[PDB]
């Protein structure tokens, strides 16, 4: 999920941006 | 832009900054 | 607890606060 | 909604907790 | 409400937001 | 202290609230 | 340093920052 | 107090030293 | 990405995420 | 300039992105 | 004052506060 | 650099001010 993409591994923007509603 | 370790209200605090007023999850346990 | 005025992130920071590893939803208006 | 009265009035935690998952 | 690890400046914030017009005292000497 | 139950260990809001004046 | 304008948690974080180790307290009125 | 006076007004660093412990 | 608003430290925290490893200057007025 | 534009108007991450090194 | 370890985000918000006005650089590289 | 002087390493408000323009 996010905390294993962004937190535990490196995310970019764009991928944060998956999360948006 | 980059590519960053985002934890904890860092990425809650990036998500509100990304999403905005689409608004977000924020779903640790996926 | 104490009532709470919380503008732009500050309501994202303490929506982590309060649901920790529930995560939570943000859903601004419009 | 919540993001709204938390910031232009005032909300509690316990307001806020419904909003976890 | 959940229990999480809360350190260095999101400890403080963290009193701040339970806290609020009480007032508190981060005293991290004890 | 604050910081040995609630950054090393793990605390609730309510045990923060053990802070408060 | 500069003058400061802070409200909120703002100025949690900035006692947080000029206090360190020694901590601080928090104190509005009312 | 310090708490109104940073935010209504300006205050310095020197001035929230104080209120360190 | 939506449009952002962002007065104080919020924008500084922006620049920060965004700018990641590249850092940034933060220039304000006067 | 940026500073102020985001502050008292809006800004995008773009134009921030301008501000990085 | 004191000294301690400011990183990140933190790290920026603390030029914020010490710098303000003034502005600063953030340049991780160097 | 700043993140080795102030991150890796402790830094001082003062020595933080080495990085104002
Ligand atoms: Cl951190
Ligand atoms: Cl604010
Ligand atoms: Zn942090
Ligand atoms: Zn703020």
């Amino acid at each position: 999920g996010i905390v294993e993409q962004c937190c535990t591994s490196i995310c970019s923007l764009y991928q944060l941006e998956n999360y948006c509603n | 832009f980059v590519n960053q370790h985002l934890c904890g209200s860092h990425l809650v605090e990036a998500l509100y900054l990304v999403c905005g007023e689409r608004g977000f999850f924020y779903t640790p346990k996926t």
